[PDB]
């Protein structure tokens, strides 16, 4: 048959600046959201490029299970996620970055932020999607803070042999 | 973690059991236990001794019944110089009357009745309540030997007819001729096992089993009493020639020579296929299971014979498993 | 460690046990796998086995200066003699659950007053059932529902004594015709049999079909085709049954012409046999092993069809509404089985070569043993001199 | 700033996401179609936007496309359209159909490159070639050469004017056996009947791209003249009268032996592919694969060699084995010992089935030096990159000293005093260099002596130096790779 | 200790034993919980099952300083070796029920003449009913 | 034979394309537990010359040290001498015996396979 036998198809994906930017006196950020496209005659169709960006997005802007603290927290925002006590892989969603609390120097800090980010993301191997991820954080003055995160992806088809690792499964996204 | 098992004595909660063990077996007629049980003494005061050789006993595990004496058939306590001073207890099914009792039928010899309408004359000397789910069979003669067992008769009678005679955790008594069809978990290697050792003997394997023995009906004799009777069931598993031949003790009837015949088959092939299986942290015997185990290829459906649990002071928490199919 | 600008308080997490915090001065574990290294006698090489991870172990000691550091000490002891596992903040190791099992306490007034050490030793401990594990099966369809399912359809429509007394030879004929098709399937898949069970078996079908009252019953009626058919499925093993199987389906595609109840009394006959086919079909593709994933996907969907129309029949009009529902899950049970076999049964994937290759190359550049590469005839077309580009293998999973 | 968001962090990501750390510039012609402004450099997006803006079936649309589909991330493109000359002719080919179709069958057809194949059922037998050459309607879009189906024959014209339209050779199934029926009867006749004749000259590269730094340089295009014009913009790119922009270009040349040995004009600043008379695939796409695959997308570590089956091979190319070798090995030695890039098959397969090619060695034109005499500073392609790094890197270095307060005179420096003198200075330096041993240079042969430090003061003459002002003279070798040793066997019958 | 502000007699107990009142030297102890660690075959999980508390143990140590050290210290062995268990003042852990397990009195007439030390290992002993439940 | 062929490549972590992963495809047969060719050819520049040679020197013993595995030579050693920048040698030494047995008490074996006597 026609060598396309791969019939997998992908659904919807958040994608960054889908709704725009807010501007404020402070500087611009996106917004992310889903995307909208249309035909020449009406039928608009959702947009699904760029799968596992969107799912990095996913596990970044969201609040995962607070830890206890001995005094407790109000049952509205104890954080996670009701549908992950059905899953079977053995894991929570969501991330904890926001969860920091100002300790030592602005530089200790900074560093613990780094620490979280990169544990979150971790993730990404374990589901498949990506090889490698990493973060790279740049403390340059009291305002101006940057951060950037590298993921590595692969091609559908295999095209080298003999590698040390192990070719990632759910890589049909080949991202 | 909310006791995985308790045990009940006569009522009064049993807070001292520092080690346990229950074993159900299908292939007899009665289970057991078995319970360990710190005693304390000091010198020139007053102490309590119960030691009551006899009493009701329960065992729930996980909040469920699992076992039903009565209880309290044994009593030892040990002793020692050094490590410590301790007691021991034992207990059997309710039917374990039956086991240890000579029958005193009113009579001896039953005229022309059914096996169940005899299994119920036998046991109800001891208010024991049977549990028969099994096919009635209409015999001319039984008489029962004069002072045999209660549990050598019923086994004799049922091994003739392919009825399994086994206890149930509720105290009754359970005659089948087939599996309780309740379908259990299904034992996969690397994710519950701990330990296993299959086999197949062939030491103990018939290709070709035959049964004889006379009739003794209202009026038949001669020919039709003698040398008629005789038939042959075969099991073709086995590739190889190796002849048995078997004595029917009672009426012979050509459908009931089948019946004995297979009851050997079926006891003889689960005797080749004996697994055992551990499985860590601690529902009934005769269930149906899947297993897995590549490296013998176990893919097959299994139906388990025997159950134990067992517990110790330093925390051993096991179960095991004697699988057949 | 390398350079001057070395933050401990940066890279050691605080250390913590049941969220109680406490001061952490040392670190350690033990890590490995079980082995099963075995020699042989007289000989001159060795093997080995794997049995899967070992258990972890930690061991931290921690201490205690500030005033009262015998409350603080004597208190959290109070929290290791807890019962239970609970998480612990090991200071390299990240948060993982543990259990202590085990705490010296040393301290003295002469000696070394004011301070109090701790050597504890922690197990990691994972949560388990109680059922000595409870896990699913992913290997094997579920029949017994969908039998039974449909033993009650059949039998509430199917009664030849209460249909108008001038269709039922009409009905009773039907029946016939639909053993004899069993019958004539079972006969050529066991051609070459010549055990002393296939007599038997042929005079069971030959009794049965000559006696005229048989199929006036419909207990009757239903045991001999649920029986007729599980001696049709374990004739034998694997694509021998594809076209046997298949012909039965076309002939049960057929819809009764007659008026009135008569009419359900004859559907009920070719509903019940379809819905059987089709089921034994399903366990017959489970047999064999998926040649590609487009293949074995367009099997499925051969499936999927059948199933749906019994569907759309028994729900035209609530004819039969719980037959209607034991169809629907029985179809999403298929699919379930069906796409993971296609799927993920040997785990292809498509490579991609610089051009063509002899199969044998291809095998020892892939995989690494040449003896492999038989594997490789039944996916790809192209003469054995002239695999690829594109070469369809199986996953390395070293 | 999230109003109802938590109260530690505040994430606020960018709106893209790219590097655009190096940038590759594809020069190439235009058709009508497009709506790109002429002789202006533009970025390039994706695909998606391709054709409308640079036309349909153009050569730069076609070589864009390579590019693409070599580098498929970590690149910024871009693209600088050109017009075709006031007078250019465009070639036209014939491709003539006859005899009837005797049987069923199917007839494919491969040219230019893979991406352009077809393949059509012949609809039965007789059918005359009326109905045959049906081709047209199947031909590709894409295709840079026009079908118009005239009766009988099916004449291709090019959609660009000049010599560019001048090279094609047709592989084809309707004269032997095959299983897929070859509809018995059928043959076809390929011919030439008119070259181009007009090329561009644009000479503005000052105005273009008069002050951007791009780190490749692609030229769809085989014309000397314009290639000559591309290496001197090169040139005043490393040019020494201003601040550099460090570059380097790829272009082709084609033909026999002897026409291509003559245009080795001693270019440092360029690689130029040599392909034979007969290459079954379009010059300009595999020389755009060349250049994609050499930019950034591999190159980012500068010391990385661009060749063998692991690294050179161009994957987005396919085309089917030759009858011959094409370039005899006698002449593949010449062609490297003269400065050129061969390419050849990456896998040898059966004659007639599909491979790759690969570049056997990646070499720049240098030959000779300013003084004439015979050397290979820049004969690797390498050499040119690490150099490049090599600049850019010693600049950042000794940006520490600007501002520095420097003592020349009296070289003791006070207590509590900010400063620095010359032997320090050189001190810090050679630190600098020896540590980079592995990275950017070799071992030095004498560290002691290349590495030289003097004021203004000490060269020229009195009251003529300015106050603040050094030299700095170094010489250096990049990383070595390559080896020869002899190998001395002597199965000797033994004799203690 | 930090600070030099510690007061040891204020945060030490007054060690002692069925009421008899002696010097003591040092002070530890053990806690722990036992545990069911069990891990499967061909496995990639373990798994864990808390099944009760374990029995603790002191071990202090002794010495004696004072004029005429025989006198007292043979005389405390012969409290140690009283029926029965009672109550113990821990110096940390405050009053506690223990029994004597064992006892090592070191002595010396020549290498360390006027000092006694004893070493000693404590068992914590709840009393229990005797009717078995 | 032995040297002048590239056997099998280590992995990377990164690949090699399918062509030339390296070794013989042949050697999937043989029951000798050993896989042809050489790997002379995979060092890398690394420190300073004298370590690569001493590294060039390591493999090339490690290469030929096959022949005694075979049976061919009795022993065998490859002395390399470095001189300068351009100039490097290396020589290698192979023993072997005669067709037929002539000396009598020896310490180690007499290698089969030598009917090929050398």
């Amino acid at each position: 048959n026609f060598e396309t036998a791969d019939r997998r198809k992908r659904f919807w994906t958040t994608q960054v600046a889908a709704c725009g930017q807010s501007s404020d006196d402070c500087g611009d950020c996106a917004r992310p959201g889903l995307q909208l496209l249309c035909n020449g005659e009406g039928r608009i169709t959702i947009a699904t490029d760029n799968y596992v960006a969107g799912l990095a997005l996913n596990i970044l802007l969201t609040d995962a299970s607070k830890a206890d603290t001995g005094c407790g927290w109000t049952p509205g925002n104890r954080g996670g996620f009701w549908g992950d006590s059905f899953r079977s892989d053995n894991m929570r969603s969501g991330s904890k970055i926001r969860q920091v609390t100002a300790r030592g120097s602005m530089r200790e800090t900074v560093a613990l932020i780094r620490a979280y980010a990169i544990d979150d993301l971790k993730k990404l191997v374990a589901y498949g999607v990506a090889k490698s991820v990493d973060v790279d954080l740049t403390y340059q003055g009291s305002n101006k803070i940057d951060m950037t995160i590298m993921i590595q992806g692969v091609d559908g088809n295999e095209s080298r042999v003999g590698l040390t690792g192990e070719r990632i499964a759910n890589a049909w996204v080949w991202s | 973690m909310i006791k995985p098992m308790r045990i009940f004595i006569g009522g009064e909660e049993l807070e001292t059991y520092t080690s346990a063990r229950l074993q159900r077996t299908k292939k007899q007629l009665t289970g057991s236990l078995t319970v360990e049980i710190f005693l304390n003494y000091v010198p020139s005061k007053p102490v309590i001794v119960n030691a009551v050789r006899g009493k009701e006993i329960l065992v729930y595990v996980m909040g469920e019944l699992a076992f039903t004496g009565e209880g309290g058939s044994d009593v030892t306590v040990n002793f020692a110089k050094g490590q410590g001073y301790s007691v021991t207890l034992t207990a059997r099914g309710r039917t374990k009357y039956l086991v240890d009792s000579s029958h005193s039928h009113p009579t001896g010899s039953f005229k022309d009745t059914s096996d169940r309408k005899v299994i119920e004359a036998l046991v109800k000397e001891h208010k024991v309540v049977l549990d028969w789910q099994g096919t009635e069979v209409k015999e001319p003669k039984i008489t029962l030997r004069d002072g045999n067992r209660i549990f050598n008769e019923i086994f004799e009678r049922c091994n003739q007819n392919c009825h399994f005679a086994y206890e149930t955790r509720d105290g009754k008594l359970l005659v089948t001729d087939g599996t309780t069809g309740v379908v259990g978990e299904d034992i996969v290697l690397g994710q519950n096992i701990l330990d296993f050792s299959a086999e197949q003997s062939e030491d103990r394997a018939n290709s070709e089993i035959t049964v004889k023995g006379h009739r003794v009906a209202k009026d038949v004799w001669g020919k039709n009493a003698i040398v008629q009777p005789v038939q042959s069931v075969a099991d073709s598993w086995v590739g190889a020639n190796i002849p048995l031949t078997i004595q029917h003790y009672g009426d012979a009837t050509n459908e009931s020579l089948q019946r004995r015949a297979k009851f050997e088959a079926d006891r003889r092939a689960a005797e080749s296929k004996s697994v055992n299986v551990t499985v860590f942290h601690v529902w009934d015997i005769g269930n149906i299971h899947y297993v897995e185990i590549p490296p013998e290829g176990i893919f097959d459906v299994m139906e388990c014979v025997s159950l134990t649990y067992s517990v110790d002071a330093k925390s051993t928490l096991e179960t095991q498993l004697e699988l057949a199919p | 460690m390398a350079g001057p600008c070395y933050n401990p308080n940066e890279h050691y997490l605080p250390a913590s046990f049941k969220g109680v915090p406490f001061d952490a001065d040392s670190s350690d574990s033990e890590h490995g796998r079980n082995g099963a290294e075995a020699e042989f006698v007289f000989g001159e090489r060795t093997g080995y086995a794997d049995l899967g991870i070992k258990i972890r172990s930690y061991s931290i000691r921690a201490r205690f200066q500030t005033n009262d550091h015998v409350a603080l000490s004597n208190a959290f002891i109070a929290v290791l003699e807890s019962t239970g596992p609970g998480l612990l903040v090991h200071p390299t190791r990240g948060p993982v659950m543990a259990a202590c099992r085990s705490a010296r306490v040393t301290d003295s007034k002469v000696d070394a007053a004011g301070v109090t050490y701790i050597d504890i030793d922690f197990v990691e401990a994972n949560d388990t059932v109680t059922g000595f594990g409870l896990v699913g099966s992913l290997i094997a369809l579920a029949l017994s529902p969908i039998i039974t399912a449909t033993e009650e359809s059949f039998k509430r429509y199917y009664s030849p004594e209460n249909v108008r007394y001038y269709n039922s030879e009409t009905v009773i004929a039907t029946m016939a015709e639909a053993v004899q098709q069993v019958q004539t399937g079972y006969l050529a898949l066991s051609g070459n049999d010549t055990s002393q069970e296939k007599w038997t078996i042929v005079r069971d079908f030959r009794n049965v079909l000559i006696d005229e009252f048989t199929f006036f019953d419909p207990a009757n009626s239903w045991n001999v085709l649920r029986n007729g058919f599980s001696y049709l499925d374990s004739a034998a093993v694997g694509q021998d049954k594809f076209t046997i199987l298949r012909n039965i389906i076309n002939w049960s595609s057929s819809h009764s012409e007659l008026d009135g109840e008569s009419a359900d009394a004859q559907n009920a006959i070719f509903s019940a046999v379809r819905v059987l086919a089709t089921a034994y079909l399903s366990k017959a593709y489970m047999e064999t092993v998926a040649s590609t994933v487009n293949e074995g996907l367009a099997q499925y969907d051969q499936i999927a069809a059948i199933l749906e129309q019994e569907a759309q029949i028994a729900q035209e009009d609530c004819h039969d509404n719980e037959f209607f529902l034991s169809i629907r899950e029985f179809s999403v049970s298929v699919a379930r089985v069906m796409v993971n076999r296609a799927y993920n049964s040997p785990a292809l994937i498509v490579y991609s070569f610089p051009g063509t290759m002899h199969s044998l190359v291809v095998a020892w550049e892939i995989f690494g043993d040449a003896k492999r590469s038989r594997e490789l005839e039944g996916r790809n077309t192209g003469a054995p001199w002239a695999i690829g580009p594109k070469v369809i293998a199986e996953r390395v999973r070293a | 700033a999230l109003s109802d968001g938590f109260v530690r962090l505040c994430i606020d990501p960018s709106l893209n996401f790219f590097g655009e750390g190096c940038k590759i510039l594809v020069e190439g012609q235009i058709t009508d179609d497009a709506t790109a402004a002429e002789n202006v450099v533009t970025c390039v997006n994706s695909e998606l936007d391709l054709v409308e803006r640079f036309g349909q079936g153009s050569v730069l649309t076609e070589s864009l496309r390579k590019v693409f589909c070599m580098c498929k991330s970590g690149v910024s493109v871009y693209a600088l359209p050109r017009a075709d000359a006031a007078a250019a002719v465009s070639a036209v080919y014939t491709l003539t159909v006859t005899g009837t179709a005797l049987t069923d069958g199917r007839v494919q057809l491969y040219m230019g490159e893979a991406e352009y194949s077809l393949d059509i059922g012949v609809d039965e037998g007789d059918t005359p070639t009326q109905i045959a050459a049906k081709i047209v309607a199947a031909i590709s879009p894409d295709f840079p050469y026009e079908a118009t189906a005239a009766a009988g024959v099916i004449t291709l014209t090019a959609r660009n004017g000049g010599t560019i339209g001048n090279h094609l050779s047709v592989i084809y199934t309707n004269l032997g056996s095959c299983t897929s029926v070859t509809p018995e009867g059928v043959t076809v006749a390929f011919a030439q009947t008119t070259p181009g004749s007009v090329n561009p000259e644009p000479n503005d590269y000052a105005s273009v791209v008069n002050e951007c730094c791009f780190a490749v340089y692609v030229l769809s295009s085989d014309d000397t003249d314009w290639q000559e014009n591309l290496r001197d913009w090169i040139r005043s790119a490393w040019d020494c009268s201003k601040p550099q922009c460090f570059g380097h270009g790829y272009v082709f040349n084609k033909g026999t032996l002897g026409q291509v040995l003559a245009d080795g004009d001693n270019s440092a600043e360029l690689s130029r592919l040599a392909l034979p008379t007969t290459y079954p695939v379009l010059p300009y796409l595999t020389n755009a694969a060349y250049g994609a695959l050499s930019a950034c997308s591999t190159c980012e570590n500068p010391e990385l060699n661009v060749q063998g089956q692991t690294y050179g091979l161009l994957s987005c190319i396919n085309m089917p084995e030759s009858c011959t070798p094409g370039w005899e090995f006698t002449e593949v030695t010449q062609l490297q010992n003269n400065g050129f890039v061969v390419s050849g098959p990456a896998t040898t397969s059966g004659q007639g089935n599909f491979t790759s090619p690969y570049i056997y060695n990646d070499v720049t034109n240098y030959l000779r030096d300013e003084k004439n005499r015979p050397n290979a500073t820049f004969r690797d392609a390498s050499s040119r990159r690490l150099a490049a790094a090599t600049g850019v890197a010693l600049a950042t270095f000794l940006q520490q000293f600007n501002g520095l307060a420097v003592f020349t005179k009296n070289t003791n420096i006070k207590t509590g005093i900010i400063g620095t003198n010359l032997r320090l200075m050189l001190g810090k330096i050679r630190k600098w260099a020896s540590d980079n041993v592995g990275v950017l240079f070799s071992e030095f042969d004498n560290i002691n002596e290349d590495i030289q430090l003097v004021s203004d003061f000490d060269v020229q003459p009195k009251c003529v130096g300015q106050p603040g002002v050094f030299h700095l003279n170094m010489r250096y070798r990049p990383p070595v790779r390559g080896a020869r040793i002899n190998v001395n066997l002597v199965p000797a019958l033994f004799d203690n």
